[PDB]
């Protein structure tokens, strides 16, 4: 009854009893079933995680911050909320009458608003495909929301309907991804609010879908345009009360009359991400570099950067308004450009690519004049 | 037997070894040996998407009958994959086909050791439909429900949605089975237990890297089809053309070949032309692009980032911003790129932003939603992508479009998607998205700041760059030019540049005249003259193409005309010589024809 | 200032049909 | 055959007696469906393209290369028939006889297992018998397309197969689209010089190789709702049409002329009173301006400039702006030009600019976006 | 076979089966001066539903048995062609274009028929709406060149909605233009109706129960047309004769009471006009009396043919104005009250008045 929205209850309950009794004679080829042998059956057939979950699986949700904070550097307030929200759901301490998670991943634009999404569904599912990803950009006047729900009957697209509710009809534990919420058109809230006030949501055929079980993240962008900006107005003393105090304000001001209070109120945490440190930079260049070195590992080839080469690359690869974009950009401006032409040169093959900054960079000042030096080694 | 005449024995087929093997889908075969040993609803559904491998599991599931992998509950049951078309033909009386599948429930009964397969079982729906007749499913609606018949059926997931969903009794009747597409590391081990039937059958040898590379490169640069699908096409296709060689390997680059005769994506490795081609990219795109070299070398970088395979695979090949004044060459480069990539300007995708006035011309771009007009296209920019995913996509005059059309393209950039009104998502993953404004000079190009400042010459060109991208960051939101991989705001045109303009644009005047059995030599004194009276400092090359209009083409035209100039050698040599220096507008050309 | 939205409808397809004879 | 002969026509044996046109270069083409045919799991091949690309003269390029036995020898020798899907409807009154004649072809395939089938406009196999849920012909073929048991090419446009096929998704799935572009101008040349023969004895013209390069490079030029390989092909047998409605020599003028008809653009070569018209077109502007020389002789240079091909074919022919006080002949000279060009005032397009005040009139221009009145 | 689909009018004016128009015989002179052309022949007449447009060919089939009509037009047979009964019951492809063709050999075989297809509008969008063949397509090669005389019969917004949008369509038929009659006209169309009543009805009309349903209907109704609601009217008389014989103006006065609901039927009830208002409005009876007296001027005395019943300022209020409503024709519900302290600025002045098209606020 709380876990099937497709069936009616004396048959999706006699299909539980029946694929459990059938599941325990394949197994003995005297056995019972328990209330696990059921919660096995129906997380096999809905996908919703239901059931005991083994010894493996419970250790790695009480270490899911420090298995999501390996592909999302830093953003630690934002990965416990989330883990949070798994780890209350997986304990059977859900409400069984409002989504399994609603966020509003807010912030500036850079620091792992749709990583964090990502990292979470490829902690769920071990895909990036499994995360349901609604990009609201599209979605700019009261019609497209025809999109998420599909045509009424009668109308062409209604065989087709719903692009947010079929992937949610066929996946109803899956997170969702609303990726820039506040690019959408207004009308397209008051039909997602029945999501986090209900849990049920009609499509453009009439019908609810089952949200209880999705993780609702809904990306915004909103109080970033004086963020762009990295000093406010004004005399104050140093960083500490400026990275996080103001824009969390500034954010939640502008979410505030965006958004109706009725919206905001649903949701379980509003997460105003904080902006990249000189500290979790230099930890991104490792995992920026480590999608380059994954790909010349395909061609049969080593990049490993030295210490400097890593150092320089954060000094440049450091806007703190931003954070990671610039990172990401100076990466392929001073290490995937110059390997291309390395590479297309074949002057670096097989073996190892020790690349590394040489012409100054003298372990610290701007290194403007530092150029990063690749070599090949056997 | 009659059931022979509507069916296929599978598991037969499975004895005589006639189906390929079903490696994986444990889980998914062992799922339908459960609900195929129930008693209330035998009935599994297969539901996946279309490739993954639903029929597949029924001939797995085949393999296990026949192997004795199987439940004892399950033990030397016989699948047969009904062919309702088959039960169709043939019945042209009233009570034909309701006696033909009557007759073929009986030998069910009577064996009660036959496993129905109703491969698409949306086609259930129907098939008996003669409005003097009653359905398919109707007949089977009462024994299905009750165990009396154990049916597997298989359906897409669009095809459950749209036929078996809209029965919610015949969908009550049957458990859907997930078959997932399978992921990359497990169709590797699809195609590793797939390569005997596609080595015997082409007579090739498949290295293993060639099943790394194609569940690889399917997965990534297809995104119409499904994995244990799309790696077997290129397994197949790559094992036909090494048979087509001989009328013996398959490897990584024979598969990247076929992938990239699909796709249109160069992916393959490359000769040592095309190589050293990408090294003269630069020199290649300056043979049309004059001056510009730090957005030449953009582009090149950005292509060669591509070919070395160093691109982002989750973002497009570049996102660039062509900025600056009017006239220097940013369609230009954008046509250079395409040229230089495709071998026309046709091949690139040029969205005309101008054209886009509010918000609601981005339903151009995506295609209208469902239940609007215009539903059954998909929007002018997720098809051109679609059919060529390898593209050079021209934003031209993107500060003309409404500011809510670049929040549909924000994803573009970052994600390489762009899902169109029909839901699907386009792959822009290896699209040059190329955005061109004229923001920050069209008004700052006229000389001269407001209030006193040093230099001039080069210190108005890092006044262009910041007036340029301060006038960027007021008109996009941050998160649009965060996402933008190279920002160029292109220099002005200097006067050394406007003079190589002129032997480019001369080259278009004498190439028409090669048409018209003529030649066009034009002179180096009529070069100089040209090139003064064409330099605006400010607009740059297009005030040239008025002057070899006014000047060379206006008074050639008519002197065709006249035919006075035809089929011969027009010199075009200046006369007053303008002194060569100084003013020249005392000067005139004048064009005679010889040989 | 505002749009109007066709909405364009779909059809019921009028029918042919097969039918069945007897003798 | 006797049951597939009525079903459809064997194209091979339609090339063995030489009544299919003959289909030059579109060799990586064919030897990519000869790719496609040659697998064994989906061995169907669908052609992609554009109307008039080519896309049945692929496979009618196949079937040469199957007679004259340029085709590999597991493709060798097999017998190609264009399945009309008209022909298998057609009777069908009766349930079942409809399916029965499919089954008829599909176990006439496998009893001589020579054949590849080619059903031409594959979109109008999605619902051939009933709706898409119930057997129509796809439901039936999609068992055998998708294990080889049934070698078929296909051939949609982009738009077929888009809202088609793709609306059909199992059945996109069995077909493995080669994409056939449209040919380049020096490749449709080469088309038309293949094609010279045979419209050369079907009109009894002589047509001259500098003819052939007019139909492409202008119908390249000049024609933008068309396709290359069809459209240089419209040039030439309209043009070879021309001159046996004369009743030697099919000439750049005759093919410019035809374009010329077909567009309304004049390209032709210049008869002498009417090239003495446009040396005199200031002068009959200034029949109808008074006045306003250096505007008469502006555009009056743009027009010699088309007219002596010396236009830029990627701008206007000319892009004005008639600026100054009011009614000193600014909307007249428009008229004027347009009465010189065509006769006509009406002929002028009128684009009253002052109805367009509002930002949003834009649409009036252009059209509405889908999804909105006046998408149609 | 054409007998199927509707009834021939000319066999039905010469046994006296029709009802005799009078007046409207320009109207009908009209449509002869159609169906007398070569080309197009096609009329439709343009109106509005009750204005008498199956009245018009009614005499037009009446002046074809009394050979009142040209020689291109003598021993012509008038068809009411229904074309929704083409569509009913056709459920199948082709089975709506065969019973259309049935109808269109019998065009061919006789050639004195001049179909009279009611609701011309339903021509454009009896099989797909233009997008394929529709009985519109069916039509247009012959109604173009004159071998099918047919009297088509619109509303003009049902004329410029799928008429004149179809630019084909609209060559093919040429606008007859019936409009509403006056108040006058309509007494002398009920006069040639009284035999047709008295012998049906078994009663006896008097001379103004005309005049009392065609001024009364024309005052009450207007959802209705004047031809139809005001012989609606005389038949509604005769249904309280059913009850029951002569017919009054307060016969007509009962039978208007049925149908709009008021019971009011001026010189009498405007002298007296104050105490009507004085049930809902005790106290500030000088005001009661104020607005009293000018529309003693304007509903009975001289009146300007382009000015409002009266206009005042008020400065209980708008109660009074409520039973001025009441007294006004009959209802409580006719006080609207604008609310114009919900508007200030210039841009809300077309929330009041309507949008200008395009904009906010259109509806
Ligand atoms: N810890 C991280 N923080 C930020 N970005 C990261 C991190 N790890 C990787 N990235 C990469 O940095 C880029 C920007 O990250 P992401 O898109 O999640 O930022 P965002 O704040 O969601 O952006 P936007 O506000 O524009 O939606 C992506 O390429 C992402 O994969
Ligand atoms: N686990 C597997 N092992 C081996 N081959 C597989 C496996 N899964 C799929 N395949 C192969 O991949 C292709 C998928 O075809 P299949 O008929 O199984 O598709 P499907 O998922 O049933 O979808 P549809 O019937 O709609 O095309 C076939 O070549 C099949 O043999
Ligand atoms: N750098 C250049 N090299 C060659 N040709 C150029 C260059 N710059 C401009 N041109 C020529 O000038 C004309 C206009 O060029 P183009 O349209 O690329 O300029 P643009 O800067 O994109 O203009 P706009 O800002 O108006 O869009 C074309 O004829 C083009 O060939
Ligand atoms: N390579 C070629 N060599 C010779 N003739 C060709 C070639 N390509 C196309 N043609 C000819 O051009 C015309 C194109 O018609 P065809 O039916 O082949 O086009 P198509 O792409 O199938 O278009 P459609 O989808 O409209 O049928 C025919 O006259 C054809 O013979
Ligand atoms: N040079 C001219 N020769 C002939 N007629 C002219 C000339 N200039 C104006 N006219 C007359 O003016 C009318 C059409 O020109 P028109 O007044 O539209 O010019 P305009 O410059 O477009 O005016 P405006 O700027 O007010 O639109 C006609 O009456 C035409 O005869
Ligand atoms: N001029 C007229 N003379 C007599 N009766 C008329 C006249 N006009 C309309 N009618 C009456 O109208 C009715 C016929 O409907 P009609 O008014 O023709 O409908 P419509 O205008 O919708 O075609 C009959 O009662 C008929 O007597
Ligand atoms: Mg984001
Ligand atoms: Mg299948
Ligand atoms: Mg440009
Ligand atoms: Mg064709
Ligand atoms: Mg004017």
């Amino acid at each position: 009854d709380r876990y099937i929205n497709d069936r009616f209850l004396p048959d999706k309950a006699i299909d539980l009893i029946d694929e459990a009794g059938a599941r325990m004679r394949i197994r003995r080829m005297v056995a019972e079933v328990d209330d696990e042998q059921i919660a096995e059956v129906l997380g096999n057939w809905t996908g919703i995680p239901v059931f005991k979950l083994t010894e493996a699986e419970t250790t790695r949700l009480l270490r899911m911050e420090e298995e999501l904070h390996k592909r999302i550097i830093g953003q630690e307030d934002a990965v416990k909320a989330v883990s949070k929200a798994i780890r209350r759901t997986r304990a059977g301490l859900k409400d069984p009458k409002r989504p399994s998670g609603s966020f509003i991943f807010a912030g500036p634009s850079g620091v792992g608003k749709t990583e964090l999404s990502k990292a979470l569904a490829n902690f769920l599912f071990g895909d990036d495909d499994a995360l349901i990803q609604i990009d609201m950009g599209e979605f700019h006047d009261r019609f497209t929301a025809s999109r998420l729900f599909g045509a009424p009957p009668g109308y062409v697209g209604y065989e087709e309907g719903g692009q947010l509710t079929e992937k949610v009809r066929r996946k109803p534990f899956s997170v969702v991804l609303f990726d820039a919420i506040e690019k959408a058109h207004q009308e397209i809230y008051n039909s997602l609010l029945q999501v986090l006030e209900d849990g049920r949501l009609t499509d453009g055929q009439g019908r609810t879908v089952d949200f209880k079980n999705t993780v609702l993240i809904f990306t915004s962008n909103l109080g970033t345009s004086d963020i762009s900006k990295p000093v406010g107005l004004g005399f104050s003393k140093g960083g500490g009360e400026n990275d996080y105090e103001r824009m969390k304000q500034k954010v939640n001001d502008e979410l505030k009359k965006h958004f109706r209070p009725e919206f905001l109120n649903r949701i379980d945490d509003i997460i105003v991400f904080h902006q990249l440190t000189r500290e979790e930079i230099i930890r991104m260049v490792d995992l920026m570099i480590s999608r380059v070195a994954g790909q010349l590992k395909s061609k049969d080839m080593a990049l490993v950067l030295t210490d400097a080469a890593k150092a320089l690359l954060a000094k440049r690869g450091f806007d703190p308004v931003l954070g990671a974009r610039p990172l990401r950009r100076t990466i392929q401006r001073e290490i995937e450009d110059q390997l291309s032409e390395k590479i297309l040169f074949e002057e670096v093959g097989p073996g190892q690519v020790v690349t590394v900054d040489v012409d100054n960079w003298d372990g610290e000042g701007p290194g403007e004049d530092a150029v990063f030096t690749f070599t090949g080694t056997r | 037997l009659v059931l022979d005449q509507f069916g296929r024995n599978l598991t037969a087929a499975a004895m005589e070894g006639k189906l390929d093997p079903v490696i994986g889908r444990e889980k998914e075969i062992e799922r339908v040996m459960q609900v195929l040993s129930r008693r209330t609803k035998n009935n599994p559904v297969l539901i996946g998407e279309p490739g993954v491998g639903k029929t597949a599991v029924v001939e797995g599931l085949a393999q296990a009958i026949v192997h004795g992998e199987v439940p004892e509950t399950l033990k030397d049951k016989q699948l047969y994959t009904l062919d309702l078309g088959s039960l169709v033909a043939g019945s042209r009386y009233r009570g034909d086909f309701e006696e033909r599948l009557k007759k073929v429930l009986k030998e069910i009964n009577t064996r009660g050791d036959i496993i129905l397969f109703i491969d698409a079982l949306h086609t259930l729906v129907g098939a008996g439909a003669a409005e003097g007749a009653i359905d398919a499913a109707s007949i089977l609606k009462p024994k299905l429900a009750r165990g009396e018949l154990q049916t597997i059926g298989a359906t897409t997931l669009d095809e459950y949605r749209k036929y078996i969903e809209k029965d919610a009794a015949l969908e009550r009747r049957f458990q859907p089975v997930q078959v997932g597409e399978p992921t990359v590391e497990h169709t590797i081990e699809i195609l590793k237990g797939l390569r005997d039937r596609y080595e015997a059958h082409h007579r090739v040898s498949i290295t293993d890297a060639a099943m790394v590379a194609a569940a690889t490169l399917a997965d990534r640069y297809i995104n119409d089809r499904f994995l244990p699908d799309k790696a077997i096409d290129l397994i197949d296709e790559a094992g036909a053309r090494m048979r087509i060689r001989r009328m013996a390997e398959v490897d990584d680059e024979q598969i990247a070949e076929v992938l990239g005769n699909w796709t249109g994506i160069p992916v393959f490795k490359l000769t040592e032309a095309e190589t050293t081609r990408l090294l003269r990219m630069e020199e290649e795109l300056h043979k049309r692009i004059i001056g510009q070299e730090d957005a030449v070398k953009a582009v090149s970088k950005a292509i060669r980032r591509t070919r070395a395979g160093l691109k982002d695979p989750k973002r497009p090949s570049g996102s660039f911003i062509f900025a600056g004044p009017s006239g220097v060459g940013k369609t230009e480069l954008s046509k250079a790129l395409a040229n230089f990539l495709f071998g026309d300007d046709d091949a690139l995708i040029q969205i005309d932003m101008g054209e886009f006035h509010d918000r609601f011309t981005a339903s151009r771009l995506f295609g209208a939603p469902p239940g609007y007009v215009g539903y059954e296209e998909g929007g002018q920019l997720t098809e051109k992508v679609r059919r060529k995913p390898f593209s050079v996509v021209l934003f031209d005059a993107i500060e003309k479009a409404h500011q809510e059309i670049y929040n549909s393209l924000l994803q573009v950039l970052e994600d390489g998607r762009l899902t169109d009104g029909q839901g699907r998502t386009v792959d822009f993953k290896n699209t040059v998205l190329i955005f061109t404004s004229n923001l920050g000079t069209s008004d700052i190009s006229k000389p001269v700041g407001l209030g006193f400042s040093k230099g001039g010459g080069e210190n108005d060109y890092e006044r262009m760059k910041q007036k340029v991208n301060d006038e960027l960051k007021k008109h996009f939101r941050p998160e649009f030019l965060n996402r933008i991989d190279d920002i160029i705001v292109f220099h002005q045109l200097t006067r050394e540049e406007i003079i190589r303009m002129v032997d480019l644009m001369i080259s278009r005047v004498a190439g028409q005249l090669k048409s018209k059995d003529m030649a066009l030599v034009l002179t180096d004194a009529a070069k100089a003259l040209l090139a003064k009276r064409g330099f605006d400092p400010v607009l740059g090359a297009r005030p040239l193409r008025r002057t070899i209009q006014r000047e060379i083409e206006d008074q050639l035209s008519e002197k065709i005309l006249f035919e006075e100039v035809g089929p011969g050698q027009v010199v075009t040599v200046d006369v007053d010589n303008w002194d060569g220096e100084g003013p020249g507008e005392d000067a005139v050309f004048t064009f005679t024809g010889t040989r | 200032k505002v749009l109007i939205l066709a909405c364009l409808v779909a059809l019921a397809l009028a029918r042919e049909l097969e039918e069945l004879n007897v003798p | 055959s006797l049951v597939l002969d009525q079903f459809g026509r064997n194209l091979t044996a339609a090339a063995m007696e030489g009544k299919l046109d003959p289909v030059i270069g579109r060799e990586k083409e064919i030897e990519r469906v000869m790719q496609v045919l040659s697998r064994r799991t989906k061995n169907n091949p669908v052609l992609i393209g554009e109307p008039g690309v080519g896309k049945t003269a692929v496979v009618e390029g196949l079937a040469q290369a199957i007679v004259h036995g340029e085709v590999p020898e597991t493709l060798k020798d097999k017998q190609l028939y264009t399945l009309d899907l008209g022909s298998l409807v057609a009777g069908s009154r009766y349930r079942g006889d409809f399916e029965e004649r499919l089954k008829k072809v599909l176990k006439e395939i496998n009893t001589r297992g020579d054949i590849i089938l080619f059903i031409d406009a594959l979109h109008t196999l999605v619902g051939a018998g009933a709706a898409e849920g119930a057997i129509d012909a796809a439901s039936i073929l999609k068992p055998k397309l998708a294990r080889g048991e049934l070698q078929t090419i296909g051939a949609t446009t982009l738009d077929e197969y888009r809202k088609y096929i793709e609306k059909d998704a199992a059945l996109e799935r069995r077909f493995q689209p080669v994409q056939v572009g449209e040919p380049t101008v020096e490749h449709t040349i080469e088309i038309l010089k293949g094609l010279r023969d045979r419209y050369e004895a079907h009109h009894r013209v002589s047509i001259t190789d500098a003819a052939m390069v007019a139909a492409a490079t202008l119908a390249d030029r000049y024609i933008n709702d068309r396709f290359l390989p069809d459209k240089a092909i419209d040039l030439i047998d309209e043009a070879g049409a021309r001159m046996r409605i004369r009743r030697a020599e099919v000439d750049d003028e005759q093919i410019a002329e035809v374009l010329g008809n077909w567009t309304g653009i004049p390209v032709f070569k210049l008869t002498e009173a009417e090239t003495t018209r446009l040396l005199r077109m200031e002068e009959e502007l200034h029949k109808r301006i008074i006045g306003q020389e250096d505007a008469v002789k502006a555009v009056s240079k743009a027009i010699r400039r088309t007219r002596a091909g010396l236009k830029d074919p990627k701008r206007p022919s000319g892009s004005f702006i008639f600026a100054g006080p009011s009614g000193v002949g600014k909307t007249e000279l428009s008229k004027a030009l347009a009465n010189f060009l065509f006769g006509d005032d009406d002929a002028l397009i009128q684009i009253d600019m002052g109805e367009f005040h509002d930002r949003f009139t834009a649409s009036r221009l252009f059209g509405a976006p889908p999804g909105y009145v006046g998408y149609e």
